[PDB]
RNA sequence: CGUCGUCAGCUCGUGCCGUGAGGUGUUGGGUUAAGUCCCGCAACGAGCGCAACCCCCGCCGUUAGUUGCCAGCGGUUCGGCCGGGCACUCUAACGGGACUGCCCGCGAAAGCGGGAGGAAGGAGGGGACGACGUCUGGUCAGCAUGGCCCUUACGGCCUGGGCGACACACGUGCUACAAUGCCCACUACAAAGCGAUGCCACCCGGCAACGGGGAGCUAAUCGCAAAAAGGUGGGCCCAGUUCGGAUUGGGGUCUGCAACCCGACCCCAUGAAGCCGGAAUCGCUAGUAAUCGCGGAUCAGCCAUGCCGCGGUGAAUACG
RNA sequence: AAAAAUGUUCUAA
């Protein structure tokens, strides 16, 4: 995992979109393409529309999904089996 | 064996070092 | 997707990691030798002409 | 498809490189690019003169291109004034002092690259492709050559079914290294597609 | 009816779009 | 007072070694005869075909030959004279103290 | 004083100096039996001077570099075998009929492209 | 350190946690597939189980 | 071989008992080229064979080899399209080979854990007439006496 | 470029035979790795092939003597370290050396068996080298290129996704199932290569991956570097184990704008199948197979157990 | 002195 000597990664353009929302009494529905961004405690209780390559999956954000990237919650392969 | 990272044998294989094979 | 990718590899990128070699002769992305700036094919073409200083079909 | 290029096979024994210089790992390639770039200019411009071999010599920030053209009058121009227009235009991409010699051709019918280019020309000019092979190989042998071979491939006569036509006189020991074999290639463009012209001259053994 | 293989049902042309 | 020569063709290297060592021997005296250092080979292995015929390659090497030569007693009638020599093109010289 | 012989086997080169004395054999400053401890093919390097009864007559000061202990062993056998006949040549007879005067040029065959090894070829399956 | 039965329970709560949030590693625990990026086209029998062989596409007959 | 007979390699006599049959044997003990290992194991069993049944090892070896040398064996033939079991007599060279081969194989069958003990024990039994390697030799000879009916098919 | 196949073959000029296709020569006896060579002959020659000339390895000479080497004397903090020296080792160019040259035996000859000298003997080992052709073999996606087709789109930029999917099936491989083994400590011996936003000595922090300092090296000098199997010594005691190291939990490191999909590595924990594999099936004739480790191209990193090389140890067997 | 059947249509470059 990312060297903790370095930061904790958020694209800085998705974070701004949040803090603003925090300020003015959020929540708008947040869409973004930063699957690599980490779920940060400021985000908890928003819902971020994450891109799966095709669509913006809407994702609610709770205290227990905080160590993660947002891409973890919008899978990219639609499988449903063989048969 | 060579697949055992936790031995002087497995570090010789993966060409790495560590506690189990220092330098 | 050929010529616009000949150009793009020349352009200095938005990030260091996006740099990549291309054959300077034919444009090939794969099998590009740093020493020559050439893919493994053009290498074998220019070699057999003797247009490559000191290069000689090895044997041993 | 099997056979080895007969010049790349003789490099060091019967054949010298078209580029002579040492350069270190750090700037070999950049010299090679100019080298390739240079020849492009001159094969592009001095084709009409009957270009045969671009020797490129380097010492340090001064490069020594040497053309081997059949009719050098087409190169020099109005008394050094065409040579000049390119002795300059060479430095325009060279950046170095581009010293440009022109060398006579001993006998053009002994320069495989030329035989090719001339047969290639004739088949680009709608002649009988079989005839041109038997004619070129005749001219070479008359010139004391100890053997000569010419090979055409593609849509001969625009025949849909591509073919291979060749003819050979004297002897051409391709498996021999001490045999001096001038080998050249020419490419023949036509309205129906492309044809490849290969010329082998046995100049004799050493 | 576009670029390469597989074919999109038009002669010569395939399903891939640009 | 030392000179080291480099080239891809040993025939040019070995030759200009002798014509150097001799010229200093001309305005001598003491010169340490040309030592052959080990050659540094840069190999290239290439798939013979342009497509898919993996198990058929062809080889290519690049030999950088190495000669070192030592002139012991300078005698500035070669520290002058050497500057005017005849070194072919496939050769580079580094000179040292 | 000394009677020398140069010995080579398989990338291994050995310099043997035959000097008379009690029997002291010595390789790169280490004792012989200390340098080839537990390598059961050690006594082969000495076999030459048994064929000419020189066992205890001599001592031997020896150096080796290259290859491995075994290549160094058959190097030594050849060098001493030549060192010996470079002390008198009449020894050549009765030393040549045991191959002591010859160098086996068995070398590591190079790997060829399209194989895994020199001649071990990749596995076949038709379909 | 913590051990036999308690370690098992903390391991269980972590896996249990991932499937609840619905993350990628959570889904790969639900479907019982590999979790650490292995290929699943042709391997993963530790994770997948014994081979459940099914019929294949038939080669055409001659004639 | 097709064009010409294969030539029998002459091996180097061993450094202890100066014997080539020792070398051939140590060569059969060897896997993965680790000859120094196989030397040890053989020689180590000569310790165990010196102690147990106090006798000269080299002699207990040689006698076990001789007692395993098979003099008969069936080979296959073809006459028409037949898959025969034709009894033939074993060449002295192959005699020695199969015997060395079986000795080792019976050894690794034995139930003792350390190798030289396994060797030393199949070596004593075989110079006395017991032993997996002797069972195999007699088996070979029995089937050859069996199919003596197809002996006129010999070549 | 693949391939038949390094298989021993494919042809031509003139003469002769035949109405003609075609034949002869190239068939025949002997020989050879070989259409290699001998002898025979309505054929006599000639070309493409075979061999040879080229490269590496094996012995010897010359030429050289630093960054390499240390035989013998002088020092020495005991390191070829310093004096010196180039003998040797080596390094890298130029040569010599093997030709069935000699002896015996067979033979018409070519050759064949054997012997001697010799480092090497019957082509010394290996490589490079691939006939006329075959397969409407492969490549329009390396390149080139005729014809067909697209033109605010079948072109071009971007962000994200995918090329990594997984009821299944095959191929080429890695690691094993163990005691001729596994583990810890200590101690030996390579070759070929790579290395100035590179190799990193050495020093401290850290169990470690690493980090921080920090000399030397434009490199026969400095570094990558330790080779590993080996040898010595201890531990395991036949157990799904101190065999095996898959899977999963947790915690880190680094490269990188960025490691969710989808990186390598480190440490704790976990510790699967696997007890030598059905029908069937592959490679190798000697420094080969097997086994051991090392390096390089590509490359920020890396999914390399792949590929191309390198040396260590070193067998079995071929009747036919 | 022979275990063992078969190979869709047009094209042969
Ligand atoms: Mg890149
Ligand atoms: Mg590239
Ligand atoms: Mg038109
Ligand atoms: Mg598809
Ligand atoms: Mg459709
Ligand atoms: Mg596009
Ligand atoms: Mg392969
Ligand atoms: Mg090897
Ligand atoms: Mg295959
Ligand atoms: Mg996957
Ligand atoms: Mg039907
Ligand atoms: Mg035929
Ligand atoms: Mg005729
Ligand atoms: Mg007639
Ligand atoms: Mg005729
Ligand atoms: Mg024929
Ligand atoms: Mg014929
Ligand atoms: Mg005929
Ligand atoms: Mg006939
Ligand atoms: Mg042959
Ligand atoms: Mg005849
Ligand atoms: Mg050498
Ligand atoms: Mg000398
Ligand atoms: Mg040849
Ligand atoms: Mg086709
Ligand atoms: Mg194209
Ligand atoms: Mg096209
Ligand atoms: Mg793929
Ligand atoms: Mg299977
Ligand atoms: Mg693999
Ligand atoms: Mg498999
Ligand atoms: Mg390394
Ligand atoms: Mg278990
Ligand atoms: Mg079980
Ligand atoms: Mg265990
Ligand atoms: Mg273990
Ligand atoms: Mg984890
Ligand atoms: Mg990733
Ligand atoms: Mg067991
Ligand atoms: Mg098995
Ligand atoms: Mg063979
Ligand atoms: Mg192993
Ligand atoms: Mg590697
Ligand atoms: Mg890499
Ligand atoms: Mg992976
Ligand atoms: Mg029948
Ligand atoms: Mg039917
Ligand atoms: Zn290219």
């Amino acid at each position: 995992p990312r060297s903790l000597k370095k930061g904790v990664f958020v694209d800085d353009h998705l974070l701004e979109k949040v803090l603003e929302l925090n300020a003015k009494g959020e929540k708008r529905l947040i869409k973004t393409w930063s699957r690599r961004s980490t779920i940060v405690p400021e985000m908890v209780g928003h819902t971020i529309a994450v891109y799966n390559g095709k669509q913006h999956v809407p994702v609610y954000i709770t205290e227990n999904m905080v160590g993660h990237k947002l891409g973890e919650f919008a899978p990219t392969r639609t499988y449903r089996g063989h048969g | 064996g060579k697949g055992d990272r936790r031995t002087r044998r497995g570090k010789i294989w993966r060409g790495t070092y560590g506690k189990y094979r220092p330098r | 997707a050929r010529k616009a990718l000949i150009e793009k590899a020349k352009r200095t990128p938005k990030f260091k990691v996006r740099a990549y070699t291309r054959c300077v002769r034919c444009g090939r992305a794969r099998s590009v030798y740093r020493f020559f700036g050439l893919c493994r094919i053009c290498l074998r073409e220019l070699a057999h002409k003797g247009q490559l200083p000191g290069v000689r079909k090895a044997s041993w | 498809g099997n056979k080895i290029h007969p010049i790349g096979f003789r490099l060091g024994i019967t054949r010298d490189w078209e580029s002579r210089w040492y350069a270190g790992k750090k700037q070999y390639r950049h010299l090679l690019l100019e080298d390739q770039r240079i020849r492009g200019l001159l094969e592009k411009e001095l084709y009409s003169a009957g270009l045969a071999r671009v020797d490129i010599e380097r010492a340090a920030d001064n490069v020594a291109v040497t053309v081997h053209v059949a009719k050098p009058g087409v190169v020099i121009g109005r008394g050094g004034e065409r040579i000049r227009v390119l002795r300059e235009e060479l430095a325009k991409l060279t950046g170095k002092n581009v010293a440009l010699n022109v060398q006579e051709v001993q006998n053009p019918n002994l320069s495989a690259p030329l035989v090719a280019q001339r047969v290639a020309e004739q088949i680009e000019r709608r002649f009988a492709v079989r005839r041109a092979i038997k004619q070129a190989v005749q001219r070479v042998m008359e010139s004391g050559a100890k053997g000569a071979k010419v090979i055409v491939s593609g849509r001969i006569g625009g025949a849909e079914q591509a073919r291979t036509e060749w003819a050979a006189q004297g002897r051409v020991p391709l498996h021999t290294l001490r045999a001096n074999i001038d080998y050249g290639f020419a490419l023949a463009r036509t309205t129906y597609g492309v044809l490849g012209v290969k010329a082998y001259i046995f100049l004799g053994e050493v | 009816s576009k670029k390469s293989k597989p074919g999109d049902g038009k002669f010569g042309r395939g399903v891939k779009r640009g | 007072i030392r000179i080291k020569l480099r080239g891809f063709d040993h025939k040019t290297l070995d030759a200009s070694a002798q014509k150097i060592v001799e010229a200093a021997r001309r305005s001598g005296a003491q010169v340490s005869g040309p030592i052959p250092l080990p050659t540094r080979v840069r190999r290239f292995t290439v798939i013979r075909g342009p497509f898919k015929h993996k198990d058929s390659r062809e080889h290519f090497e690049l030999r950088t030959h190495n000669r070192l030569v030592d002139i012991i007693n300078p005698n500035r009638k070669t520290i002058e004279q050497l500057m005017t020599l005849d070194l072919p093109t496939g050769v580079e010289i580094e000179i040292k103290t | 004083e000394q009677y020398y012989g140069t010995g080579r086997r398989k990338e291994a080169v050995a310099r043997v100096f035959l000097r008379p004395g009690n029997g002291k054999v010595t390789v790169n400053g280490q004792d012989f039996n200390e340098y080839f401890q537990g390598l059961v093919r050690a006594v082969a390097a000495l076999e030459p001077l048994r064929a000419v009864d020189a066992l205890g007559h001599f001592d031997a000061y020896i150096t080796v570099r290259g290859g491995g202990k075994s290549g160094q062993i058959d190097a030594i056998k050849l060098g001493i075998a030549r060192a010996l006949v470079q002390y008198n040549p009449d020894y050549r007879a009765k030393l040549k009929p045991l191959g002591f005067l010859t160098r086996d040029a068995r070398v590591v065959e190079r790997k060829k492209y399209g194989k895994h090894k020199a001649r071990r070829a990749p596995q076949y399956s038709k379909r | 350190w913590k051990l036999e039965g308690e370690l098992r329970a903390e391991v269980a709560a972590n896996i249990k946690r991932l499937m609840d949030i619905g993350c990628y590693r959570g889904l790969r625990h639900r479907r019982g597939l590999p979790v650490r990026g292995q290929r699943t086209r042709t391997n993963a029998r530790t994770r997948k189980g014994p081979r459940k062989t099914v019929a294949g596409k038939k080669k055409a007959p001659r004639k | 071989a097709r064009r010409r007979r294969a030539e029998v390699r002459q091996l180097q006599p061993d450094l202890v008992y100066g014997d080539v049959l020792v070398t051939a044997f140590i060569n059969k003990i060897m896997r993965d080229g680790k000859k120094n290992l196989a030397a040890r194991i053989f020689y180590d069993a000569c310790k165990i064979i010196q102690e147990k049944t106090g006798q000269e090892p080299l002699k207990v070896f040689k006698q076990a080899v001789e007692n395993v040398k098979p003099r008969m064996e069936v080979r296959s033939r073809r006459v028409g399209g037949a898959n025969y079991q034709v009894p033939m007599e074993v060449s002295p060279r192959r005699q020695q080979s199969l015997a060395l081969r079986w000795l080792v194989q019976a050894a690794n069958q034995r139930p003792e854990r350390r190798a030289a003990v396994r060797i030393a024990h199949e070596l004593m039994d075989a110079a006395e007439g017991k032993g997996g390697a002797v069972k195999k030799k007699e088996d070979v000879e029995r089937m050859a006496e069996a199919n003596r009916a197809y002996a006129h098919y010999r070549w």
